[PDB]
Parts: C-alpha cells; structure tokens; sequence
C-alpha cells in the first residue's frame, strides 16, 4: 500500500521520489499531500457573459 | 455584429416581463455559475418541492431611491427585499424552506453632461457591523430585515448610547463596506460599475450560493445588495443635482420544500 | 491537469506594433478586470519562466498549526478555600486574530481539522514544595453531552466522548478530526438568524443574535489535572494550536481591516482609521 | 503493493 | 383481492396530504373524466401558465357542520369553498384566469345503532334560486360566495319582503334542489350516498368542466356541492342526536394564466 | 412495526442519499475506553504504624 | 503479509488506502478493522409469522 | 505478501 511520488527538487548536490503509507483507516488521519491544482481565475477576473477578447474593445 | 448588436444593447425576458436597455456595459455571471434546480445528487429534504416558475420568476421593481451629491450609499438583502413581492412572497411565507438565484438589474440614467461612478456590488452572505459598543451581534431581526426599502450606508461610526432602549440597527460605515474590510476591495465580489458617461445600468445574474442545498428564506439572506457612489454625483454646475436609482430583480430556479402554514413575522 | 508547483507561462517574445487592436484600452464597468501580460504593452523578450505558485496553493497558504485558545487549569493542596481550576472552553477559531483573518479571506469552507496541544506547568507560592509529574485529561463534550461541573465528577469517566490524557514533558498531543459541519461546508459568516420572530409571539421569544446559528456550534474542551491535590500548588497552561488539512474554499472576501470586536463583523469606535497619512504626488 | 506518482 | 384489498378501504394522497377510509362505498370519477392540464389543442391564452402542482393540489379541510333531526341540508361552489386555501386561494386570486378539478372527500361516521342518509351530489354550473319575488337574478356576490362556510337548504320558500333594503340572498328550497327541479332527479348528476349502515363518506373526484377551456375562477364558479338528507337522523331513542359532518377537498391540475397584481373583493 | 417510507404517505422527490450508518455499528458504538475503577496505592514510611 | 484497505474519504484536498500489519499471535490483540456488516431490522421490526406486505391490511 | 480489500 505504499505510494511514491517525486519530489521538486530544488538545490542540488533522476527523479529524487518519497514515500508514503496511510497508517490509519480514517482519511481525516492522513498528511496533506500537497499534490495540489490550479485554475483559472475567470470566474472572479473575467464574470461577464460575453466573452472578452482583449484585443478588441471591451465595449462595442 | 454587422446586423448591429452591441454589448451595450440588451433585452431580457422572464416570465411576463421584459427589460431592454440601450447603455449595458455587458453583464455579469456571478462566479460563472447560471442559476440551477436542486440536482437530485445534491438534495436534501425528500418532499416533492413546489417549482412556482413564471409566477414568481420574473422582474419585481422595488421603491426609487434618490442619488444626491450627499449620498452615502444603500443596501439591500436577498431574498428578503423580495418578501411581499407578489407570488414569490408567498411561496416564501408558506413553505419552511426555499432556495433561489436572480437577475439584479440596477437603473440610472442621466445625461453627457452629468457625472459620477455608483459600484454595484453582489456580496453573498453580506454580514452588516451593529450600532453598538455595549453589545455585540445586537442587530434586531426587524432593523436586520429591511423589506424592498433596503438600508443605507454612513460615512460615519456613532455608537448607541441609550442603554436603555437600544436601537438594535446597523451602522454600516462606507469605506468599511459596512463590514470592517476596505471598500477598495469589495471588486473581489461580483460587481458592476454604473459610470454615467458609460452605462446607465448594472446586469447581475446571481446562482443560489450557500454552504446547504436549501435553508431558511426567513432566517437567512442569501446575498446582499451593496451600492455605493465611488465617484461622487455631479453636474453642469448645480450645487444639488439628483438622479434615480431603481432596482428590479427577477427570482430564477426557485424551488420551496416543506409546505405548511403560512409564517407572519414581526416585522415591526 | 495544471498543478499548483507548475511554473508559470514564459514571456514570448513581441516587437512593435501599429494597429487597430488596443488591449491597453478597456473597460472596467464591466466587472472584468483586463487580462494583460507585458508583451501586450511594451516590446518584450523571451523568457524562459520557472517559478510556481506552489506555495500560495489554499492547502499551503493554511499548512500551519495557529494558536486558537490558552486553557488555564490547577492542582492546588486540599486544604484550599477555592475549587480546584479545571477549564472548560467553547471550541473556535475567533477567540484569536490570525488564523481567523486568514480563513476570512473566504465565506465558506471545508477541512480535516489537526489539533496539536503544548502544556506547560509551574510553581506559584514562594514555598520549596515538590510535584510528581502530572496527567492532564482533555475531553471533548460534544452539544448535549454533560459539562464537568468538578474537576473529579463522573463526566470525566468518557465512555463514549472522546479523551486524550497526556502526560507531562512528553511530545505535545495531537488529534485529527474529520470534517464534522452539520452543512456541506463550514460558513465563516452567516447573514441571518437562528429564529424568526412571530407576530403572535412576544419579542423575548422570538429573539436571537445577528449572524449565530447553532448556540452551541460545536461543543467544548474540557481539561483537567488527573492528579489529586498536592501540598504545593501548580498552575499549568494548554495551548491549543489547529491547523486545516485538506481544505477547500469558496467565495473569497476582502481582510479584516480594522481589529476585531467580537465574534461578529462588528467594530469599535476609535478602531476604524487603518490608514496612515501619505501625500498623492510623494513618492 | 506500490503506487506510483 | 385474497391479499386482503376492498372496496370500502382506500387511501388517497395528493401533495403533503393523505386521506384514509374504512368504509368507503368505492369512489366516483364524474362522468368518467379524470382531471387533466389543458392540452395545446384546446388552449387559449398563450402566455406561460402557473402551474402550482403541490403547493395547491393537496387536501384542504374546510369547517366542519353538524347533522341534526332538523337539517335540512348544505350547500358549496368550487372554486369559492378554496378560495381561501393556502397557495390555491393565492394562485386564484393572482391570475385572471384558472381551471382547477376536485376530490371531494366528504366525511361523516356514525356507529351500528345510528342511521340516515345523506345525498352527496356535484353539480356543473349549481346555479341557485334567490329570495325576492320582486326581483329575478338579484343575489350579490357576496352572498353568492360565502366560501368555506357554505350556505344551506330550507324546507320553505320565504319571499324578501323589504324592497327597501333587500337581503339580496338565495333561498334554496331543499326537494327542489334549490332550483327549481325535483330533488329525487339529482342522482343524474355525479353522486355518492352516505348511508350510515353501509359507509361513512362519499368520494367524488371532479374534471374541470366547463364550455370554455379556462375562466375567471374569481367570477365563476364551476362546480356545485350539495349535501342533502335523504332519510333524517337518528339514533337509538333520542330525540337530538348530531353527528359532524366534515369536508375535504383537493384541487387537482390547476392552472393559472394572466399574472398580475393581486385581486381584493369586496366579500361582505 | 409498520415498515413505511415518505414516499407511502406524501409525494416524494428523487434523492440521492449519501448518509450511511457507520458510525452506528456495534463496533463504533463502542469503540472508546471507558473509566470502570480507580485504584488506589501508596508508599509510606518505614516508621508508619499504618 | 500487509492488509492494504481504501479509506472511505470524506473532505477531499483515485481510491486512498490504508496498511496494516498484524504484529502478534493472538487476534486478540488486533485492532478492530471496522469492516462491519449491516443486516435488516426484521427479526426486530416484522417478527410475525406470516410475511407482512405494507400496502394490504395488516389483519385480514 | 499484500493482502488487498
Ligand atoms: C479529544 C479532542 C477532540 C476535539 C474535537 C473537536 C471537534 C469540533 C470541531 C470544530 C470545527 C470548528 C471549525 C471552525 C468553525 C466554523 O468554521 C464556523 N464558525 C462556521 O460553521
Ligand atoms: C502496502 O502498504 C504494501 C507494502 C507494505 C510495506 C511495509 C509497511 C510498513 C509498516 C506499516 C504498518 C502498518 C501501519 C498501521
Ligand atoms: C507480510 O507481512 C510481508 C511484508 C512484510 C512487510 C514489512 C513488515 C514490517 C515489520 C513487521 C515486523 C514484525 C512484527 C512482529
């Protein structure tokens, strides 16, 4: 049950990896991963219903 | 569009109601998110819901207010300035729970010559600071819930000082959005700005936004409705120039669980 | 599939321009702000772009235990006129500024909650008594459950709450709780009340607080020293640190820009200036 | 046995 | 059924709402129509209808009245008898037009040593006879309306003699089913009796009907109920026996169509 | 008992339910340490009478 | 001689699991799995004889 | 060796 994953490695002396196993049943237990997402930020930069093309005018 | 259609330009139409405008500056989608039914996957009280569609789904005018060069600024909260609007009202009082998302559609025109810059903020769970020192979360149900006449904002903090017989309202400061935050920031929500020499209306398109699938209409505002002047009214050269503000705002996707009775609140 | 330690977008390569197409111009009555990038305004190079916003992801803005409460309890001798000092504190985020600030920058959210306790003891009278080291009982009194009314009652039996005794000068202990809001998220502001007011009913009871929705939210710690009396007392402290693992947030907020006053959003006159002078054409 | 990410 | 079903034991649930009975004497469905929306065929105004579904399609209970050895009988129209109900009475007095259909639930349970028997009969266009013999057609509305409370038969015709200010009501005279034709003839409009030895409550369910598709429920009323005694209480050897009667009803496929502001008569 | 679910007395919704009873189980309902006696002990003395 | 088991995962930051080894010879001193059995209430609920079908009369 | 549920 065991799970590998690669570190970022930063400063330097292959892939440098680590590892992990989940010790309890309880996910509420378990380390962070920091495996994390990103997205867009159109739904706060962008809200409007048409479309913008910033090269054109934003009003027309 | 080279058969002539603008971003500036717009109808709308809900139910038996129409709103068109010719100085739009676009309009909003709050979060991205259009206003949606309860998903069966989501649900949560197991009754049939009343869906009331087009009796209630459609524009509600509420009372004019003025814009004057001494203007502070004006709130609202949702559902509650739609109350005693028609049907939608009524399926409100009726039912224990309800949810809704709407169409804010903010009006003010004036001329070339006039000027001035009302932000037109949609702020979900828009909790207001009370008029109170001697006691915190102080703020009545009845000062809390305005009704269509909404409330308004103060450039200035005054503490009640009648112990005796507070007063039990907000004392929304404006820089201070009404909340201890800085005003300049209040764009992070969803907003328009209605710029006189731009555009003579703000378009806010509002999903139900909440941390339940439903709740109490009565107990609890969804969103709250901030307008403020951030660049003052001003014309030609008149020293009190005054234009209106009218709000209409349409209910979308309201569905109500839990039938009974209905509730008469105090109100007063 | 873009992930949080993902670096960024490099910066092509542009010239000059002379056209029709004016990203510079825009308008923000929109509600949109304008997307730019620097090659949009002035002639750019390429650049080969490496750094991420790993760091400023919402987990890693979070990963931090914060300080939440100060619990005081005591062990005094026998033969003392008061009770013996066991604590008892209503579990939240607000009896501290930072960790509250910080998860005010959302309206709702949801997170495994890690709770780490440091305890530290000491002497109080100017005496040359000793102290066998001591057992500390943290209990957790969910709503409904009965609060200890002394330091020794039968609450502290736990059968079914949930306990950790620590002892003394060994690791600070440390529990994890699942997310356990009654909602789909946990709301850090609610515009509304837990009653309505009815006509036919008398404004006593129809009344309650702005903003307060379960009166007891979430329940209580409840701590005391397992030991019993001993000639010389001590006074000892646990600190409560929590941190919000796996979190997710929704609907971001403007900071707290002037102190807290209170549970709720409200503020103190005297508080509300945060600004300082500067003059708009000083550098 | 082993994940691996 | 050998798994134990019968005729005389039913269960009826529309909305939040559920009736039972353990002597029933199987139920009607007037003239064979069950209640339906109106279909595109046959429509005619073309704005968007409200269509309530539960909110308005549940069962209602009106006041309950009281048999006696001196009852001559009661009367109520539909809508009228709802006009006051929840989110129905809200949806109808809204709208210019709407069509609703009906299961009407009568109850009235008495024990083995009781006995009468009561007429229950639904009636299309229940146009009643009027008081005054100095002037035809001349009952107001209000006293042609008086919703849940009903109004009753008499034994005897009694002419309004004050021409100067006229009660301006009916005056229904029981075996001439208060208008005019023989009451023994009333079975040939949908029916059920009550009879004391053999059920204790009648069950019709009623079609919208009509000779348009839809009407202005608030100036028409569409159906008739009339409850008379065919054979008089009685019991054991008293000489005042009373036993209740209660009224239960549920509109069924209402819709509602021509939203506007909300309609207040003048009902006294 | 009468084995009845709201859709047998009222109209009913489509839900789909994510509440499960695991924290209910026999094993769950007991799994806590629960306080059944406190002993106690001591060391005087060599000079007690006790 | 590892038991690798899925943690039902309830806040969420693929299937997460969980390891565990059993380190002695008597299963009495194992932890307790809590992969529990649900049944129906019916020896409880509808102890009669004869099978009960809610929708007919109880007593017919 | 790795038993899996
Ligand atoms: C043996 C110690 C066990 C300790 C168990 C603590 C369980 C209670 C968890 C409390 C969760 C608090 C989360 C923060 C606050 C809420 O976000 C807001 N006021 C909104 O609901
Ligand atoms: C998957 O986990 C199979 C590989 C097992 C590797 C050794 C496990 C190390 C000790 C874990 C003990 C169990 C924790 C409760
Ligand atoms: C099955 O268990 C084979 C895999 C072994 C994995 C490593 C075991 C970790 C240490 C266990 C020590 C023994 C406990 C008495």
């Amino acid at each position: 049950g065991a799970q590998v994953s690669s570190q970022k490695v930063g400063a330097h002396e292959s892939t440098i990896n680590y590892t992990t196993i989940n010790y309890y049943r309880d996910s509420a237990s378990n380390a962070a991963s920091k495996q994390d997402f990103s997205q867009d930020p159109s739904k706060f930069t962008e809200p409007i219903k048409d479309v913008l093309i910033k090269t054109a005018p934003m009003l027309n | 569009e080279a058969c002539g259609y603008s971003d500036r330009v717009l109808q709308l139409t809900l139910g038996n109601s129409t709103i068109t405008t010719q100085e739009a500056a676009n309009s909003v989608v709050a979060y991205g998110r259009w206003p949606e039914y309860l998903r069966d996957s989501e649900a949560n009280p197991v009754d049939q819901p009343t869906e009331p569609d087009v009796a209630a789904c459609r524009f509600y005018t509420l009372d004019t207010v003025s814009w004057t060069k001494e203007s502070r600024g004006w709130w609202w909260k949702l559902p509650d300035a739609l109350r005693d609007m028609g049907l939608f009202g009524q399926n409100m009082y009726y039912h224990y729970l309800g949810r809704s998302g709407y169409t804010v559609h903010v009006q003010c025109n004036a001329s070339k010559f006039h000027q001035g810059a009302l932000g037109v903020f949609a702020v979900p769970e828009m909790c207001l600071a009370g008029d109170s020192n001697t006691t915190t979360m102080y703020t009545s149900y009845q000062n809390a819930n305005p009704g269509e006449k909404g409330g308004t904002f103060t450039g200035t903090f005054t503490p009640d000082n009648n112990q005796t017989s507070p007063a039990r309202r907000f004392c929304p400061v404006d820089y201070l959005l009404g909340n201890g935050t800085l005003l300049g920031n209040a764009f992070v929500f969803p907003h328009q700005i209605i710029n006189l020499r731009t555009n003579n209306c703000a378009t806010l398109v509002l999903p139900y936004v909440n941390s339940l699938s439903i709740d109490s209409m009565v107990k609890h505002n969804n969103w709250g409705i901030a307008i403020l002047p951030l660049a003052p009214l001003n014309f030609a050269s008149e020293s009190s120039p005054e234009i209106p503000i009218t709000l209409t705002i349409a209910p979308m996707c309201c569905e109500f669980n839990g039938l009974r009775n209905i509730t008469l609140p105090r109100l007063q | 599939a873009a992930t949080s330690r993902d670096a960024l977008p490099n910066t092509e390569a542009s010239g000059p321009t002379h056209s029709k197409e004016i990203p510079a111009l825009t308008a923000v009555e929109t509600g949109a702000t304008n997307p730019l990038v620097p090659s949009d305004t002035v002639q750019t190079r390429h650049v080969v772009q490496h750094r991420s916003r790993s760091e400023s992801s919402i987990e890693s803005f979070f990963a931090r235990g914060a300080c939440v409460t100060i619990m005081t309890v005591d062990n005094p001798a026998s033969t003392t006129n008061k009770d013996k000092l066991f604590a008892v504190w209503k579990i939240t985020y607000k009896d501290t500024v930072q960790l509250r600030r910080k998860l005010e920058f959302f309206t709702y959210s949801r997170f495994d909650m890690e709770l780490t306790f440091v305890v530290t003891a000491n002497f109080t009278e100017t005496n040359n008594g000793h102290a066998l080291n001591q057992v500390y009982q943290i209990m957790y009194v969910p709503p409904g459950a009965p609060v200890p009314e002394k330091w020794d009652d039968y609450t502290w039996q736990t059968s079914s709450n949930p306990s950790i005794f620590y002892t003394y000068g060994t690791a600070p202990a440390r529990i994890s709780v699942p997310y356990v809001g009654i909602s789909n998220a946990y709301s850090h502001f609610y515009d509304g009340f837990s009653k309505v007011p009815l006509k036919d009913q008398s404004a006593a009871l129809g009344d309650s607080l702005y903003g307060a929705a379960s009166l007891n939210d979430f329940g209580i710690l409840a701590v005391r020293v397992v030991n019993d009396h001993n000639p010389t007392k001590v006074t000892s402290k646990i600190r409560v640190y929590l941190k919000p693992k796996h979190i997710r947030v929704w609907c971001p907020r403007p900071p707290r820009a002037v102190a807290y006053y209170g549970p709720g959003v409200d503020y103190k006159d005297g508080t509300l200036t945060p600004l300082s002078t500067k003059d708009l054409t000083t550098y | 046995g082993s994940s691996s990410t």
